[PDB]
DNA sequence: CATCCGTGAGTCCAG
């Protein structure tokens, strides 16, 4: 739903209302009915309420970066002249309320309304088509409000007390209807750990097996729990049939719940359940006691003690440079390191000095909003500011904003503050440009078939083999495997197949292969499957927005483009590296790769690096020429020790990156072929969005890259 | 006081004494 | 918009323009804050968008020398001793010398306290230097800022980003029916208002011989008399209400240079950009979520955030080929009910009430003698009504506008008034609007804390203090520590102590925290005004102390504690809020971004001449743009028909949009879209 | 098992999707029927041989889309691509 | 040539396309949007576009 | 575990009065006095000016010759006028004064059944040669009624509609002394604080509140 | 327009719909009506108990499945109506194998048990059970520490749920009367014991509050319109 | 592998 202004609606449904004005005979013809609307006669406000009945409208907010930039709503009339918006779609639109204006378009045709209600309605688009994570989820006050009541407080009043002496066990209530009356009188805290008998909530899976034998929990069956009253109220929203959760609601906790509701439970349950969460948050956010004063914001106690230790350490480096024993490149390189450490120790000074009661920490540690780096800037210190060049300034801002920055501190801070804003405005232009390029190249890419039926797929590292034994979950699991579909039966050591082919990978199914011991699965991909036009359905797999197999007809290429371009504002490799790969430029680094695998022959000179390679299988030696400014990349050797930098006598695979930098994809092609260059690009691209905390599923990248290799040159006519 | 020049309302000021020159 | 808005504009320094640089030519070096900007050009005052860094305000104390460079005052130090002798130094003339910061501690004679003091040097480099090498020192702490920037209390507690907006938004403040001076000030409010020239300042000393709302007459000493006429309810450049009112009562003794009458946003000769409201720092029922704002209905019921806006509407009568347009009260096929507010001429009568669509000036024009419809001929035979050859071209009221007609101006070529070639009668109608504050109206403070009005609760719904006083504005906690602008919090603290009044404990001597406090502030009355100059003013130790000295109310009870907080009661449920909430006063400005202006929509309307698409803007009553980025979002969803609908039958399908209207009013089905006329144009452009 | 769907959330979309191949398919499925019903009212006044009227009880001033979407839920319509 | 034209270097595309006498098959997203056709995606494809809805035989006028 | 009917005590002050009510249920006092507070501030009847008319004046935005204030600032001063009318139907007051000197609420003449409770209220400062002739209209009502509603009815181009604040209630609060002592001595004591505009008594205000509330709570007792 | 009263039903509980209230009287009515039902209605429950084979709490009763804790709780759920204000005492004795219920209870004259099928404790063979209950009257909810002084040869303090009302919530939406979309709509959820109907519990809760606002009205009975 | 010319360098709004 959304609050459409009565004034806006009248002109929007203008020919629709005139219709029902000559209908019920308020006006004699089509001409007069128009006058009635223009005069805003009292009759029409009863007519309009009828017209807009279940007739969806559209809300657009520029810049429209991803498709969720436009979401359809059920129109609700409202007094005032402003458009009333739901708090949960603030993430999708990226719409704060400091004076945003939203566009409104009225779908007309019978098809148009059908499209809007079904495809584009806010309640059906809860997930991010880019990642699959919930966008329509608790975000600011809502998360802070929920995080409140689900927090377990030790000594709080009304707490459970064991029996000892002449007084019985304090803290046990027969039912949730009892403890509610207890906090009303003022005996029980809503955050205090107690013991209660519940009759309308399914117990934990681990406990349900203990108290029923999984006989099937039923509404009416009672059970005892050790939670807080607030955690009970929370689980009534999930609601029934969902295993009770006994933690404090950090954003990551709540995110998990919704993402689990997204997988199993139907859309209209999630839609209504998430509605229940929002109302819960705001009510308690008001009664959370989160308030900013001069007191709560506290400067550290060892403020000047720590800063004097690192200023004394800094005067030793300035005197060691005064004697000219340190290089001018090393002085600043040493100075930056001293102060970076200083800022950290000031940060530690806050966390232990600040109560968990403290609101400023409460908001930050709970995933509500704001970083601790802000809180450090607020109470601790500003630290290093950026130079015009970009390098960090040798001089530090020791003051916090609570203490009042000096005249000269404010000046150098502002400079960096403005250059930050300037760069921000320029990357957006770049990103939005990069966006439109990815769109054009991937327009013909549509889901056309249900299955290509080719067995070609690509291998994905499920988990690394831990040195001591057992395994470690791979860092790239989420974005590379979790949404893929299997193109080959996954077998462990035994002949037993854990997961078939043509099976979508889900969370428990990755847990089926992770415990089985198998660390590599072959998965269907955009690259491999080959269809006449566009791509097939099966390879693409599970649509990140639906949590199910992609429908036939989705313009996945555009969504891919949008998925990549949407968060492209938050970069520092950086965004230039993003263009360098999709545009396939001969890189800046130009890191050399081995043309043939064999034993390495390092022969460094102080003036120049030279690398010679003795072919493993007979062959003639192939030798390269490298600049001393670049350095050898610590590649994972046969010794399974990646930190081993390139040494002579080492053994490299074919196409192995010799030095640090960026390999030339065109050389990767001629050396390692059309398929390997696809996996290089995709993961080189990924590494950039990784470092800045952006998770795009590999699926979207591959769509674009596929459209890079659809052509082969003509050697002989 | 801050600006006792024109005949203005007295706006008391936290300050170190500022007498270099008026704006 | 306001007097401050005007003043700053005149103190603008733009790099753009003929002989200067273009926007695209300007790299990143030009825009950032240069070291030499100290005391000359403000490092904070600059626009936010694509014009950042290329537009700056001139600093307060700087002046322009006969060659076109920017000088700035410095105090001269002969040999460690500060001298009152002042010399202006240009940018490069300052680089050869060595300057001390203004706040460096000085002996009562003029000597420095410590040998090594804070020093400014060429290339923005800073180091400690013995007192023997000090040449000059800064005039004032607030020397590097501009005029608007110097009106931001506790500026040294806010990050440059938000403080940049706070300054830029002050010029956006709307004049209110009557304006109150802020409880918390900086001292700049005075000198800013006077130099603005939209207040009234006496030229020569004397006595008020006579006073009216119309004008003030001053009887000088030498016997001569000067009379200042009051600007009363005049339309500005930006539809704001420039209204002036007398300060002095009849018979007052006034000396020269004294503000005898203030104008918009001015209280007793001080910049009055907003009101002093009772603030509460807490999330409340989600209505303040993401920087929105909650209001108390008192502010509507007492016109606290109400402003006046004048619009100037025009229409002329020209010589045509079919005759000439004549303004008359006789308009074809109009009832006398609609013409009831017109004079015998056809003009609206002064003081009348107009609504959107009504008639302001009745003008008719002779229409081209084209063969009238054979179907309308027939219709004119049955009812026997002979058609007139005059078509209605009257000035009606634009959509959105509404108010009272506060003045008519009429020029006629007949009465020898000089008009351009072709015009006979030209009428102007001034209509004002008394807009009370409503939902969606942009409210902001001096600290870059902006926000539109979320919800205005009934006065009883407002969380309130122990003595029953309901707050005015409910700001959301979450949106404070992120922006680093906790100056808004310090303002609230000092804002409460200024409202409550205080008294430092003199028994057992003067307290050590209030040791640096000037004598005049140890004792303050309720509703007292105070200054907190930038890079000076109150410190955190004193502000904490003052919260302890908080004088009790009428009932003898203190309301807030030393933490600055207090206990509230939820007016809805009744139960007291469980935790102490920070309460005080904050100066809030009404910006010029009101829903009455910003709201706009359209079903059908005018269209472009070539592309046949809808026109653009509210002023043209045009449709929104569904551009390239919006089209991707549609294409992404897989909403083929919606997207097709928007660009065809909703845009420039000449026969289509027409055949969509009918289908709707006939209650039928929407037909299949045709060919976009825009495409045909492209094809004829290629040919 | 859920709470009673209010307004435009009814009929619930999950049960609506159980009878159709995909999200997009349901759109043309319903709209073309919503088109048929609106033809029926307009035609009936002057033209016989209209498409068959709504197979369920019409809500008071119910939208033809809202009508069609309900009978889809009632499995009273046949599906062809 | 249409999709290419409305992308970049507009004048370069046209000079080549005119000499090459390239005939554009209007079967793409950028293509169809410009001419105002239903985009060949989602609800636009013939699989979903050509659908016949009829009442069940069991369903009958009362 | 005790039964006692409640009381309604009173400790006074000329303008404001404290009402003491006890003994009430434990944890009840806060939501009881608030139910009263929200009744006083919003729905207590009174009388106030709705429209006015000034000689030589045709709208709100101009100046009367020889008068120090503008019509807006004058109409703004009249918002603090305290009036109590008994006539359920509109009545017309008057004010005519000339020459030098100050005009106040005292120079207003209420007809039969209308009374001014604050004659010392400054209105306009008429200097020499100045004349002011006003014609004030007072109505009965409750709460707050915006001026804008009068204009459309049919009012002539002379009348200038003015906002109305009917509520004669100034400031309301309450405090509670809950004896939370571990015994059957747990009760809540209520101390209501009511301040008026000298248009009505603080007591008379609490009475109308109760009268309203009683007739509202009576529908929960009626049977189906 | 005058206000109405609606009802949406279930056996033990129901929802009441009040609209349209004058703008801002939804929250003026809400919390005030809830605390009344919860605290201002008299009933009867259990004040204190006494067990035969108990000298301290941690040990369960010899021959009983449930802990001393789980029995107190089940007894808290016992709905009882007493005719006399003065505290009465009922005995419950049972031995051997089986299950003890609320129908096995021996109630005094003028004292009734309303749910005789309530599970309380499961006894095994050679399992003896002798318990003394103390039944009082009152309103609302009273803590256990306030009832710490039964015979000190095993007196146990129990939470006293006198109130025949179990749990009440309320929501305030806005209905659109005339042109005004300001009027308030009050929705009230009320769940009671098996002693009194929710429909009845509200009328007495209604009548009670009428008594309170009478004190103010008595002075002058000035004006109002319905 | 480095130069010279031509073509790019986010959206909506207001005005
Ligand atoms: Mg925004
Ligand atoms: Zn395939």
């Amino acid at each position: 739903q959304c609050g459409l202004p009565k004034l806006m609606a009248l002109e929007l449904f203008k020919p629709f209302v005139m219709k029902r004005l000559v209908d019920l005979n308020h006006a004699q013809n089509i001409k007069s009915a128009k006058r009635m609307v223009e005069r805003q006669r009292p009759q029409v406000w009863d007519v309009l309420e009828e017209v807009i009945a279940e007739h969806p409208v559209l809300l657009n907010r520029a810049p429209t970066l991803h498709r969720l930039g436009i979401q359809a709503f059920e129109p609700m009339l409202v007094e005032g002249k402003a458009i009333q918006l739901h708090p949960l779609v603030c993430e999708a639109f990226n719409a704060d309320f400091d004076g945003d204006q939203m566009a409104v378009h009225l779908p007309l045709s019978a098809e148009a309304q059908a499209e809007a209600r079904i495809l584009m309605l806010s309640s059906n688009n809860i997930l991010s088509p880019a990642s699959g994570r919930p966008l329509a989820m608790p975000r600011l006050d809502m998360v802070t409000g929920l995080y409140y009541l689900t927090t377990e407080v030790p000594g709080d009043t009304g707490e459970y007390q064991p029996a000892s002496g002449d007084h019985p066990e304090t803290g046990v209530y027969s039912s949730p209807a009892e403890a509610i009356m207890a906090a009303d009188r003022g005996v029980l805290s809503v955050r205090a750990k107690i013991k209660v008998r519940l009759t309308q909530l399914r117990p934990p899976v681990e406990i349900e097996a203990e108290l029923f034998g999984h006989s099937g929990w039923q509404p009416g069956d009672a059970w005892m729990a050790e939670t807080t009253l607030g955690r009970v109220m929370f689980n009534e929203l999930l609601p029934l049939g969902y295993p009770f959760v006994n933690k404090q609601m950090h954003k990551k906790v709540q995110a998990a719940i919704i993402n689990d509701l997204a997988e199993r439970y139907p859309m209209i349950v999630v839609a209504q359940t998430v509605d229940k969460l929002k109302d819960a948050g705001f009510y308690w956010a008001t009664r959370s006691g989160v308030t900013v004063s001069m007191a709560d914001v506290l400067v550290p106690p060892r403020k000047k003690e720590i800063l004097d230790h690192y200023e004394e350490r800094a005067d030793k480096v300035e005197k060691q440079f005064q004697r000219g024993a340190l290089n001018h490149d090393e002085r600043n390189e040493a100075l930056v390191e001293i102060w970076k450490e200083a800022t950290d120790e000031v940060g530690q000074a806050l966390r232990e000095h600040y109560p968990d009661d403290n609101p400023i920490i409460t908001i930050v540690d709970s995933g509500a909003t704001g970083n601790f780096t802000q809180t450090r800037t607020l109470a601790g210190m500003k630290g290093l500011v950026t130079n015009p060049k970009g390098e960090f300034i040798p001089r530090p801002v020791k003051s916090s904003f609570r203490e009042g920055l000096t005249v000269l501190e404010y000046f150098i801070n502002t400079h960096g503050a403005r250059k930050g804003l300037a760069d921000t405005a320029l990357r957006t232009a770049d990103s939005g440009y990069l966006t439109r390029r990815l769109v054009d190249v991937s327009q013909d890419v549509i889901v056309r078939e249900h299955d290509c039926q080719t067995e070609r797929g690509i291998v994905v590292e499920l988990a690394e083999r831990a040195p001591d034994g057992t395994l470690i979950r791979d860092p790239y699991i989420e974005t590379s495997a979790y949404a893929r579909t299997l193109g080959t039966d996954a077998v462990d050591e035994a002949g037993n197949v854990i997961v078939e082919r043509g099976q979508d990978l889900g969370d428990p199914e990755i847990d089926a292969l992770l415990a089985a011991g198998i660390t590599q699965v072959k998965v269907r991909s955009v690259l491999t499957c080959a269809t006449s036009t566009g791509v097939c359905a099966t390879c693409y797999g599970r649509s990140m927005a639906t949590g199910k197999l992609v429908d036939i007809g989705e313009a996945v290429g555009i969504v891919a483009a949008q998925s990549i371009g949407e968060p492209g504002t938050q970069l520092t490799g950086g965004l230039p590296r993003v263009q360098e790969l999709f545009e396939a430029r001969v890189p800046r680094g130009k890191a050399p790769i081995a043309d043939v695998t064999g034993r390495v022959r390092l022969e460094d000179g102080e003036r120049f690096y030279k690398i010679t390679i003795v072919p493993d299988d007979g062959g003639e030696e192939v030798v390269y020429d490298k600049i001393s400014k670049r350095q050898r990349l610590r590649v994972f050797k046969h010794e399974d020790g990646s930190e081993r930098v390139l040494s002579d006598g080492d053994h490299v695979e074919v196409g192995q990156q010799l030095m640090e930098g960026s390999a030339d994809p065109h050389e990767v092609l001629r050396v390692q072929g059309p398929r390997e260059v696809q996996i290089h690009l995709v993961r080189e691209v990924q590494e950039v969005y990784r470092a800045q905390g952006v998770s795009i599923h590999d699926k979207h990248i591959e769509v674009i890259v596929r459209q890079m290799l659809r052509r082969v040159t003509i050697i002989d006519s | 006081s801050n600006n006792s020049v024109p005949g203005a309302p007295n706006r008391v000021s936290f300050a170190k004494l500022r007498e270099p020159l008026e704006v | 918009n306001n007097p401050l808005s005007g003043l700053t504009h005149k103190r603008r320094l733009s790099a753009l323009g003929p002989g200067g640089l273009s926007r695209e030519r300007a790299g990143l070096e030009v825009r950032d804050v240069h070291p030499s900007h100290y005391g000359r050009m403000c490092p904070i005052e600059t626009p936010e968008g694509p014009n950042i860094g290329l537009i700056g305000s001139l600093s307060v104390y700087a002046r322009v020398n006969p060659f076109g460079f920017i000088e700035t005052p410095y105090r001269k130090v002969v040999d460690g001793v500060v001298s009152d002798e002042i010399v202006y130094l240009t940018a490069d003339e300052e680089d050869r010398h060595v300057v001390a910061q203004a706040n460096s501690p000085i002996d009562a004679d003029g000597r420095f306290v410590e040998p090594r003091v804070l020093v400014r040097r060429k290339a923005g480099e800073v180091e400690y230097v013995p007192s023997s090498e000090v040449d000059y020192m800064d005039v004032s702490p607030r020397q590097m800022v501009s005029v608007a920037t110097a009106m931001i209390p506790f500026l040294e507690h806010d990050d440059a980003n938000r403080a940049l907006m706070g300054a830029n938004m002050q010029r956006q403040a709307v004049p209110l029916v009557r304006s109150e001076a802020p409880l918390v000030g900086t001292g700049m409010e005075l000198r800013a208002a006077i130099d603005a020239g939209d207040v009234v300042v006496a030229e020569e000393s004397g006595v008020i011989e006579e006073v009216s709302a119309d004008y003030i007459t001053v009887m000088h000493d030498n016997g001569t008399r000067r009379t200042y006429r009051m600007r009363k309810f005049a339309r500005s450049n930006h539809g704001t209400c420039a209204n002036q009112c007398p300060i002095v009562d009849a018979g007052d003794r006034v000396e020269a240079g004294q503000v005898i009458a203030d104008g918009p946003c001015t209280d007793d000769g001080e910049m009055a950009l907003g009101k002093n409201l009772l603030v509460a720092i807490m999330p409340w029922e989600g209505h303040n979520y993401e920087d929105a704002i909650i209001l108390s209905n008192r502010l509507v019921e007492e016109d606290v955030l109400t402003s006046i806006h004048i619009e100037e509407h025009e229409i002329d009568a020209r010589d045509t080929k079919l005759g000439a347009e004549e303004i008359t009260r006789d308009i074809p096929n109009i009832s006398d009910e609609v013409l009831a507010d017109l004079d015998e001429r056809g003009i609206v009568r002064i003081g009348a009430e107009v609504r959107d669509g009504d008639i302001l000036v009745g003008k008719v024009t002779p229409k081209g003698e084209t063969e009238l419809t054979p179907e309308e001929r027939l219709l004119r035979a049955i009812f026997g009504e002979k058609a007139r050859e005059v078509r209605d071209t009257s000035l009606k009221v634009p959509h959105g506008e509404s108010g009272k007609v506060i003045g008519i101006r009429v020029f006629s070529r007949e009465d020898e008034d000089e008009l351009p070639a072709g015009v006979n009668e030209l009428v102007r109608v001034y209509v004002a609007q008394k807009r009370k504050i409503s939902d969606g109206d942009k409210l902001a403070g001096r600290h870059g804390n902006k926000g539109v009005i979320g919800k205005i609760l009934p006065v009883e719904d407002m969380p309130f203090l122990a003595d029953g006083t309901p707050v005015d504005i409910i700001l959301n906690t979450h949106g404070v520590p992120r922006r680093m602008n906790i100056g808004q919090i310090l303002e609230t603290h000092l804002g409460w102590c200024a409202h409550s009044g205080w008294k430092v404990d003199a028994a057992k001597g003067v307290p050590d925290w209030a040791a640096r406090l000037p004598d005049e502030l140890l004792e303050a009355q309720p509703n007292a005004i105070v200054s907190t100059p930038v890079f000076d003013g109150a410190q955190e130790a004193e502000l904490q102390g003052l919260l302890s000295c908080t004088l009790p109310n009428r009932d003898g009870d203190v309301l807030v504690d030393a933490d600055g907080k207090a206990m509230l009661f939820d007016g809805r449920s009744g139960e007291p809020f469980p935790y102490p909430v920070t309460v005080g006063y904050m100066y809030i400005m009404k910006l010029h971004h009101l829903v009455d202006d910003k709201i706009h929509a359209r079903s059908t309307g005018p269209y472009s001449m070539i592309t046949q698409q809808p026109l653009g803007g509210k002023a043209q009553f045009g449709g929104q743009r569904f551009g390239e980025m919006e089209c991707w979002a549609m294409q992404a969803y897989g909403a083929a028909y919606t997207l097709q609908e928007l660009l065809t039958i909703k845009s420039d399908d000449t026969v289509g949009r027409v055949k969509v209207y009918e289908a709707i009013v006939k209650g039928e089905n929407i037909p299949e879209p045709g060919i976009p006329e825009s495409f045909k144009v492209l094809l004829k452009e290629l040919q | 098992g859920y709470d009673t769907p209010l307004g435009i959330t009814n009929p619930p979309i999950d049960e609506l999707l159980d009878r159709v191949s995909s999200k997009y398919a349901l759109v043309i499925y319903a709209a073309k029927r919503a088109r048929q019903i609106n033809d029926y009212y307009n035609q009936l006044g002057e033209g016989i041989l209209e498409y068959v009227g709504p197979l369920v009880e019409p809500g008071l001033q119910e939208k033809p889309l809202s009508i069609a979407l309900r009978e889809i839920h009632a499995d009273l319509l046949e599906h062809t691509e | 040539w249409l999709s290419a034209a409305s992308f970049q270097e507009t004048t370069r595309v046209l000079t080549d396309a005119a000499i090459n006498c390239r005939s554009d098959k209007l079967n793409g997203l950028k293509e169809n949007v410009i001419i105002g056709k239903l985009i060949p995606a989602g609800t636009g494809i013939n699989r979903y576009r050509n659908i016949a809805v009829q009442p069940t035989e069991e369903a009958r006028a009362a | 575990i005790s039964q006692r009917p409640t009381l309604s005590e009173d400790v006074l002050t000329d303008n404001r009065s404290q009402f003491v009510i006890e003994p009430l249920e434990p944890g009840f006092g806060y939501t009881l006095g608030n139910s009263l507070r929200r009744t006083l501030l919003s729905s207590i009847p009174g009388a106030a000016v709705t429209s006015i008319r000034i000689d030589g004046v045709l709208h709100e935005f101009t100046t009367v010759p020889g008068v120090k204030e503008d019509v807006t600032e004058i109409i703004l001063n009249l918002k603090s006028l305290v009036v109590s009318s008994e006539e359920d139907e509109p009545v017309t007051m008057y004010l005519r004064k000339q020459g030098p000197g100050e005009v106040t609420a005292g120079d207003i003449v209420p007809p039969a059944g209308v009374t001014v409770h604050n004659p010392g209220m400054h209105i306009a400062t008429l200097n020499d040669k100045g004349k002011l002739e006003v014609e004030l209209v007072v109505e009965r009502g409750r709460g707050y009624v915006p001026a804008v509603q009068n204009r459309a009815s049919g009012a002539e181009i002379g009348r200038i509609p003015v906002d109305s604040i009917y509520s004669p209630v100034l400031k309301v609060t309450y405090k509670v002394d809950a004896t939370r002592v571990e015994q059957r001595t747990d009760f809540d004591k209520l101390i209501l604080d009511v301040e008026t505009k000298n248009s009505i008594s603080p007591r008379d205000a609490l009475a109308s509140a109760g009268k309203t509330l009683v007739e509202l709570f009576g529908l929960a007792r009626e049977l189906n």
